[PDB]
């Protein structure tokens, strides 16, 4: 059975970060894309 | 992921430039010094095709092209948009390919053998400074070299031939043919019979070294042996490519009549 | 709405450093292509000559327009 | 906010030599990607002409009436041209 | 009217859809048989624990060798022997860091220097008899004059030191050719060289060995029974050999630039 | 290839107007007498097969030189 | 430097091996075998012995049959000179017949020799199939080498035989010559628009690009490792040594992932047959199915388009 | 046709989980960029379409690039 | 078990693989809905 | 493992955000400096 | 902020002095060869531009030439 | 410590380098300055 050696409490630490991390990246992704709507609109 | 055999393997030591720096793995991989310069090139080249494919006509694949520079430029330098990218794309080329067969050399020392395999390897790459530099030089420009994009270095290819009106009569060209053909029909047996004598009929045991030269003996009369068919084998493929880069340096820099014409100083000899 | 419980389990079986080091990587091919496949289509804007063109402002400059003259 | 107190214990297994030289490596081969993309475009500066031109400009040959160079009736070679 | 289309289905489309689906389904066999041997692989965790992973496609049902004069069976995959007991020490905390010897480097059995855990069997002709042995328990044999018979030379080490001289020559009956060369040492001990690393003077009347130095052939592993040689003493000889390119000189791990 | 060609009148094209099979019905055979008289054609005035055509395709004009 | 391992510096001698033991019943083998110094520093240096037995009699019948009149009318196209034979040789060939008489039997002196020596070069290449499988199986092994000899023999049915009747003519086969048939290639292509845009012959030549590359790298592998005993494949197939362990290191470090010593005949053998395999396919299409291969290509989006600037005057539309 | 479904879960006892995840990830991922470019090829084209207006003919068409296309 | 899961572990999995695979074909329903509101194709 | 301890990481994390911030400052003056050069939108 | 760079020597620590410089070295000539070959391939060359003379027309023009090549018709 | 420099092998190396770097540009800025007197690109 595969395993990665991390417990639950350390899963739960790395998910945390994950998640914060992502969500700050997609944020930025939308911003960008409100800005270019603005200047040159594709659709 | 390392093999059940693999870490007793994984030494430091054996490199050329470079030094502690950059022996190490990525994953498989052996990166090193010239690791680093291959993925470099490959992807800057890789970056510079596609970007050449965005300012043309389409972004189908089978129908980018990049062509270098007119014949006019000389051995000179192109604008960027009418030669210089091909310029840059073919700088970046040999960058990766010497750099591809120095690891090589690299990773053999590392494993203790034999440098065969990137010694092979440098006629592929002689080959293809023969059609990028060489044959350009002794003409005198750039503009003999082929574009890149599938489909279109085979309108390069096809006009290139027709330049001399049957290219099936030059000489190292048949030379050429003859070991590319006599190149497959060398591995097809050679596979077969490794598989035969390790496969054998159901319910038998694996056969030996002796039952290998038999087969042979029987159906031909002689039998080459077991380590002198792998030697065999890079002789054939290393003499096809170097003959083709001959042939491709005759070929404008030393006979620019037609082909069948040259084959004309045999039924000439004053002997018949 | 509770269904979603434990789904900070995932990196108990999924490798941490494979999937940051796949993410990274996939996102930087995805950025170079797409950049690449926008300036190919009508919505370039290097070459657009917005806000203006400047390979034709430099040829009409009145030391390149009089030296072309004579 | 404070969820991103911790973001330190990234170098524990993610190690600084290799990804020094993976970072180094692209931004260099990014840096001249841009370069000649920008190049390739209107925007190139060294071919713009601005502040002024130094090489000799091109000039153009005039065509027959099957829109290709004349030929010279004595030239032991035919005429070039790049477009067909 | 030079290019009308009357329909733009036609034969060669379909066909070469079922060669691309031809293609991608001997590469997936294929596949397949290249994890036959050394799997499955072994994957280093986030904090060091290692796994068995077996890769994309999955590792193949086992399959039997019937080896000949009752040599046993050999399934595929299957079962490994173990590794005997190298030492090595990583360079710089991390999995795909390198490794040092620990020890003397020549005798550690790692890297150039590693070998396999072969039977303790001779390797058998088609009628069951040893296949690799001395020219003298093979009484057929003989050099071909035009060709300098190497007994009696002497064995320069790669320093130019002498090493020993050549006393015997062990020949393969199944293929008729040469296989090893038997000198005797400096400390009087019987010692084997493949000839595949061995170059042949024969006017010097020398035989030069690039790989270890002169000294160093006192510690070449030695045999059991010297009429005969078995699958583990040939890897034990030529690994030992094959160490000397890399430690035996202190620079010769040293990048050349 | 002058009897046929420079002195009778037959028909030097031979390849078709559409991809698929058709009403085409010339042979490899009459294709070698047209490679033989073109061969000639090169050699009378010093040029190459691209002194006149794009190899790429034989019998289209739009991709022929002037 | 260090010995490469190209040529065999010393050189034994024993008494000849007649060879494995045959069943029961056999004919026994011709020939009292030599030795070849020169073969030697390369190679195996024994010459026979060879077995000649039901089969492999009426091949070599056959071809002898089909050599002779090959020849003969080679040198019927001189005028029975040997020296103009000499003289002109790569130019003079056996023709087909002329393509007006269809798939009769045509006069013997305007294409009937061609299928007579057609005919009998074929019955040779199907006895000698049979030949090469009962070899194999007789001595026990598997009967992989008469697989790709059928892929071969089909190849060569194929362009001569197969094609010429689903067009209805023997005059669309190649002539017996050098220069003949090479001008018979060129002129297949030229008529059916430019095997440059045949996308069987591209992957054929894919595969032909790809034998040479993986018999380059397989056989320097080998060379590379034959000190530590690699050129055994079988013992390092049933009983894996270093030889093996370092063969496989060395490709999974250098490009990613790697195939076994067993494993890597088998690429070999495929490699070897698709590359004729997409040559049937290329050949049994052309002229059957497609009349302009360059027209093909444009209808499927794959032709690229050069740009103009002029317009030529067609003038038959004139 | 309420209990048919039952021991479905035991499915993964038998596919391993973590095979299965970066299959099905990997898998998504291709077919998303073969969905992207076969509609990409086709009259429903959305970046060359000029809708809602085509720039290059906006650019081509400003006031100070006609001014100096005239002056030439 | 030929994975090693035991029944509870393959229950466990199964629950999250379900919402997570439901969750994914609703955003690709939605995507959907958006382009046909924006340009119908059939 | 990647072998260092929390020690070296708080450490090695210190000096590489303030590379990086320092970095993107030089490119941020780059664009502005082209800007008022040549405005490409 | 006037001190958050004062542990960056111990970057050699970490990283081969030797080899960073190799790689310095090696990366300054192809940067060296690869810009000069980018300006020479526009407006700015130097070579061919003609300045301060072009020295093949001046050749063509000589007076020996041209009276040499006059006596040839 | 991973190349064997303690930090006072570490420090002194860094002096140099960074020194050798500063005059390494001062000459590039020089060149500069010269090209731009002779043939000005912007
Ligand atoms: C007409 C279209 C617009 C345009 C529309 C968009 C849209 C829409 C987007 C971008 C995005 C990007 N564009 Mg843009 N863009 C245009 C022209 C440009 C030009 C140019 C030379 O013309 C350049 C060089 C860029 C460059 C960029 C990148 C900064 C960014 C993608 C980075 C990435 O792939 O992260 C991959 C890297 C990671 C995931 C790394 C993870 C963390 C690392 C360590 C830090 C990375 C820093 C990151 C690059 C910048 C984040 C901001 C920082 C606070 C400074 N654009 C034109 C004008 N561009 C994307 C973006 O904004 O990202 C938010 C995006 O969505
Ligand atoms: C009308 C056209 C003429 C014709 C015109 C030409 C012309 C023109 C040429 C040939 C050349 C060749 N021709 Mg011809 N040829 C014709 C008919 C034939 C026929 C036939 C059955 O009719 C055959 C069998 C051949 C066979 C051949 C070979 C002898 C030779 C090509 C092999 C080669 O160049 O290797 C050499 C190998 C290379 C150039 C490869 C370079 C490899 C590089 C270093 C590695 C690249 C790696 C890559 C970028 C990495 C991708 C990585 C991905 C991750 C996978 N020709 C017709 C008559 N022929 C070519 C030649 O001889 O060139 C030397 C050549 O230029
Ligand atoms: C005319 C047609 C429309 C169009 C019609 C559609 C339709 C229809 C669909 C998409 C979908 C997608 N489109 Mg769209 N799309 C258009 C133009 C674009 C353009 C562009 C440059 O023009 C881009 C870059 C995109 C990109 C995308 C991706 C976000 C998405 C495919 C995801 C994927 O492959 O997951 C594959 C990878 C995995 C499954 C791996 C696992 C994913 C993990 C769990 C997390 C990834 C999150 C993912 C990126 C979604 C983010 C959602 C968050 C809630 C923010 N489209 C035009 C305007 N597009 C698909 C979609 O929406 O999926 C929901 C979809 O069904
Ligand atoms: C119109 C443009 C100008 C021009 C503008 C510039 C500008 C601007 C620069 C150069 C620089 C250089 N030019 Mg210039 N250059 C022109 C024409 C030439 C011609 C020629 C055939 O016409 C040549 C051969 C050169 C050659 C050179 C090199 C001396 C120097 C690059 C050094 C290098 O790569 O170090 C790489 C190698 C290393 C770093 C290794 C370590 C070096 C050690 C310390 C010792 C080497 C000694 C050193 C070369 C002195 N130039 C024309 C006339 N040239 C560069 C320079 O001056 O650097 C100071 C530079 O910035
Ligand atoms: C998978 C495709 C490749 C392949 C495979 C292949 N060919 C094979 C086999 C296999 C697996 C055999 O087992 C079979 C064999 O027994 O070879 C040892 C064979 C064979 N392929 C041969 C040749 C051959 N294969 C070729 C091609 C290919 N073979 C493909 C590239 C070519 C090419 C490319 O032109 C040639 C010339 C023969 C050596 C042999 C079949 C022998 C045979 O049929 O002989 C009986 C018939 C006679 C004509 C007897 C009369 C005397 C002969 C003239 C002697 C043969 C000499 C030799 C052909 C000299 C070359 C002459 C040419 C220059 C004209
Ligand atoms: C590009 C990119 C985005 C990079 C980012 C990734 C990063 C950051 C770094 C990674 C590190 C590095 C340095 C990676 C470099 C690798 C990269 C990226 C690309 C290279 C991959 C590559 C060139 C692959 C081409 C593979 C192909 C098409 C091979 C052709 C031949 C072929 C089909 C061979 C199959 C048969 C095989 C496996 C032959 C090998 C083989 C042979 C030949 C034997 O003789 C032998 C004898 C006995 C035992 C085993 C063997 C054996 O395995
Ligand atoms: C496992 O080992 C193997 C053997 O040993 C047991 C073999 O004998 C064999 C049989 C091989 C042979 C009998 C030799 C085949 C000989 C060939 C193909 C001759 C070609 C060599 C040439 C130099 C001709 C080329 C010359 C010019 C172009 C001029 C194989 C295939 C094998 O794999
Ligand atoms: C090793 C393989 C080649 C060895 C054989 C070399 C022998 C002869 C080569 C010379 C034949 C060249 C072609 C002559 C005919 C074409 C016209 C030509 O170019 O010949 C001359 C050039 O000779 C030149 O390069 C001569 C340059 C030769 C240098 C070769 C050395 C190579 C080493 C580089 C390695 C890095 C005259 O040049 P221009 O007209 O002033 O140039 C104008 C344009 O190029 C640019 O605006
Ligand atoms: C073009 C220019 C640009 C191209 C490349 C330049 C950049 C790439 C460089 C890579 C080149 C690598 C070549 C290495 C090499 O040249 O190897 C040499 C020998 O290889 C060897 O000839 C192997 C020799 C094999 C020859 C095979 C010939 C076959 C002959 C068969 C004859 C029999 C006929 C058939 C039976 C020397 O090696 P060694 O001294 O044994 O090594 C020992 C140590 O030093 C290792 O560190
Ligand atoms: C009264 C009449 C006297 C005849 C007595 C002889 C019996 C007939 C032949 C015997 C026979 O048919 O034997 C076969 C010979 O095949 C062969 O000729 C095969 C050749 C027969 C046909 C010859 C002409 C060929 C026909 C056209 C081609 C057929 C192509 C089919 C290929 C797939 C098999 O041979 P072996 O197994 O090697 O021999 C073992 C023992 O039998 C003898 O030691
Ligand atoms: C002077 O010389 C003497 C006489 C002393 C002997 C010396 C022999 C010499 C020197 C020979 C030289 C030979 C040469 C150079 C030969 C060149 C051969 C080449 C390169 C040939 C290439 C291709 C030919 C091919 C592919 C032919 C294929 C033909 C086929 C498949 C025929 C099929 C016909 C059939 C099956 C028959 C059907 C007939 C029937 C009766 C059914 O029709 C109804
Ligand atoms: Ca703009
Ligand atoms: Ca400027
Ligand atoms: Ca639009
Ligand atoms: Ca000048
Ligand atoms: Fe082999
Ligand atoms: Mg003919």
């Amino acid at each position: 059975k595969p395993s990665t050696g991390l417990t639950e409490s350390e899963a739960k630490e790395f998910h945390g970060l994950f998640m914060a991390s992502m969500t700050l990246w997609f944020g930025l992704v939308v911003l960008a894309h409100i800005l270019s709507w603005m200047y040159r609109p594709w659709l | 992921a390392l093999l059940n055999f693999e870490k007793k393997y994984r030494v430091r030591g054996g490199t050329l430039v470079g030094g502690d720096l950059f022996d190490f793995w990525v994953g498989p991989f052996y990166v090193g010094f010239f690791g680093v310069s291959a993925v470099f090139f490959a992807t800057l080249g890789t970056m510079l095709i596609l970007f050449g494919a965005a300012i043309g006509p389409t972004l189908n694949i089978w129908q980018i092209s990049i062509a270098p520079p007119d014949l006019s430029v000389g051995l000179g330098f192109a604008p960027i948009r009418e030669g210089g990218l091909w310029q840059v794309i073919t700088i970046c080329a040999v960058g990766a390919f010497v750099s591809w067969a120095l690891r090589q050399v690299e990773i053999a020392r590392k494993l203790g053998m034999g440098l065969h395999v990137p010694f092979a390897f440098s006629f592929a790459i002689l080959a293809y400074l023969t059609l990028v530099f060489f044959r350009p030089v002794l003409l005198g420009a750039w503009g003999h070299a082929f574009p890149y994009g599938l489909f279109s270095h085979l309108d390069w290819v096809s006009n290139v031939g027709y330049q001399t009106l049957h290219f099936h009569y030059n000489p190292a060209h048949m030379l050429a043919i003859s070991f590319f053909f006599i190149n497959t029909l060398a591995l097809a047996m050679h596979g077969s019979l490794i598989l035969s004598v390790v496969n054998p009929q159901k319910g038998e045991e694996v056969k030996t070294a002796e039952h290998e030269n038999t087969v042979f003996r029987d159906i031909v009369g002689y039998s080459i042996g077991a380590l002198a068919i792998h030697r065999l084998g890079l002789f054939l493929a290393i003499n096809a490519a170097f003959w083709s880069a001959v042939c491709m340096i005759l070929t404008g820099p030393f006979w620019t009549r037609g082909w069948p014409e040259w084959w004309m100083w045999w039924p000439n000899l004053p002997i018949w | 709405a509770k269904s979603f419980d434990g789904m900070h389990k995932l990196w108990m079986i999924m490798n941490p450093v494979s999937t940051l080091w796949a993410i990274f990587i996939f996102q930087i091919f995805l950025g170079l292509l797409i950049h690449m496949v926008v300036l190919s289509s009508d919505l370039n804007w290097h070459d657009d000559q917005i806000p203006v063109g400047y390979q034709l402002q430099g040829e009409t400059l009145p030391v390149n327009l009089e030296m072309k003259a004579a | 906010s404070d969820k991103f107190a911790g973001m330190y214990k990234l170098w524990t297994f993610i190690d600084p030599r290799r990804t020094l030289i993976f970072i180094v490596a692209f931004q260099i081969m990014l840096g001249i990607l841009i370069h000649m993309i920008v190049l390739g475009s209107d925007l190139n500066w060294h071919n713009d002409g601005i502040p002024r031109f130094y090489s000799p400009r091109p000039v153009d040959v005039a065509v027959g009436p099957a829109g290709i160079p004349l030929e010279i009736p004595g030239s032991p070679m035919p005429q070039a041209r790049n477009y067909n | 009217e030079f290019g009308y289309i009357t329909q733009y289905f036609d034969l060669a489309q379909v066909t070469l859809w079922a060669f691309w689906l031809s293609l991608l389904s001997v590469i997936f066999f294929n596949r397949r048989e290249d994890k036959r041997e050394g799997y499955p692989q072994e994957a280093v965790q986030i904090f060091g624990k290692t796994i068995l992973t077996e890769g994309f496609p999955f590792m193949p049902a086992p399959k039997t060798f019937k080896l000949p004069h009752n040599g046993g069976d050999v399934v595929k995959p299957g079962p490994e022997r173990p590794q005997y007991d190298f030492k090595l020490e990583q360079v710089d905390r991390f999995a795909g860091a390198a490794y040092r010897p620990v020890g003397n480097p020549m005798l550690a059995g790692v890297g150039p220097g590693a070998y396999a855990v072969r039977a303790n069997k001779p390797d058998l002709t088609n009628a069951g008899d040893p296949r690799i042995v001395p020219m003298r328990v093979a009484k057929h044999f003989a050099v071909v004059d035009k060709d300098p018979d190497p007994r009696g030379m002497t064995v320069i080490g790669a320093d130019g030191q002498v090493g020993g001289k050549v006393t015997e020559i062990w020949v393969d009956r199944a293929e008729p050719q040469v296989r090893y060369l038997e000198l005797e040492a400096g400390n009087k001990k019987k010692v084997l060289v493949p000839i595949a690393l061995c170059v042949i003077k024969g006017q010097k009347r020398e035989v030069k060995v690039r790989s270890i130095n002169g000294i160093h052939f006192n510690d070449v592993p030695t045999l059991s029974n010297y009429d005969q040689i078995t699958l583990a003493e040939e890897d034990k000889v030529s690994a030992y050999y094959g160490a000397g390119t890399l430690y035996a000189t202190p620079n010769r791990a040293e990048s050349v630039l | 290839p002058f009897t046929p060609f420079l002195l009778g009148e037959n028909e030097i094209r031979v390849s078709g107007n559409t991809d698929l099979r058709n009403t085409n019905r010339k042979s490899i055979k009459q294709a070698e007498w047209t490679f033989a008289l073109m061969t000639h054609f090169s050699e009378a005035l010093g040029v190459n097969c691209t002194y006149c055509h794009n190899s790429r395709a034989f019998m289209d004009w739009n991709q022929s030189t002037p | 430097p260090e010995y490469q391992n190209i040529f065999n510096k010393v050189q034994v001698r024993e008494p000849a091996y007649p060879g494995v033991e045959l069943p029961k019943g056999s004919l026994p083998r011709v020939g009292k075998p030599i030795f070849s110094y020169w073969l030697g520093k390369i190679g195996d240096a024994q010459i026979g012995p060879l077995y000649l037995g039901g089969w492999g009699i009426a091949s070599l019948i056959s071809g002898f049959i089909a050599l002779e009149v090959i020849g003969l009318n080679m040198l019927a196209s001189v005028g029975w000179d040997p020296r103009l034979f000499l003289k002109e040789f790569f130019w003079l060939g056996l023709e087909p017949p002329p393509p007006a008489y269809g798939l009769s039997i045509p006069p013997l002196a305007e294409g009937g020799w061609w299928l007579i020596a057609g005919l009998f070069l074929t019955m040779s290449l199907l006895l000698w199939w049979v030949r090469v499988y009962k070899r194999a199986k007789d001595l026990g092994m598997g009967t992989h080498l008469s697989w790709a000899f059928a892929v071969a023999i089909l190849f060569f049915l194929t362009l001569g035989f197969i094609r010429p009747v689903l067009m209805g003519s023997w005059g669309e086969a190649p002539p017996f010559g050098i220069f003949p048939h090479l001008d018979w290639t060129a002129a297949i292509s030229i008529r059916y628009g430019n095997f440059y845009y045949n996308p069987f012959h591209g992957l054929s030549i894919a595969f032909m690009y790809g034998s040479a590359v993986l018999f380059a790298m397989h056989g320097g592998t080998i060379l590379a490792v034959s000190r530590y005993g690699g050129d055994r494949e079988i013992d390092q197939i049933t009983d894996r040594g270093t030889a093996a362990e370092r063969a496989m290191l060395f490709w999974r470090w250098c490009m990613g992932f790697n195939a076994s010593m067993e494993s890597i005949h088998r690429w070999a053998w495929w490699f070897a047959v698709f590359c004729i395999i997409n040559s049937i396919l290329g050949i049994i299409l052309t002229g059957t199915v497609v009349d302009n291969w360059y027209l093909w290509a444009v209808k499927h989006g794959v032709a690229p388009s050069y740009p103009s600037e002029l317009t030529i005057d067609n003038p038959y539309l004139t």
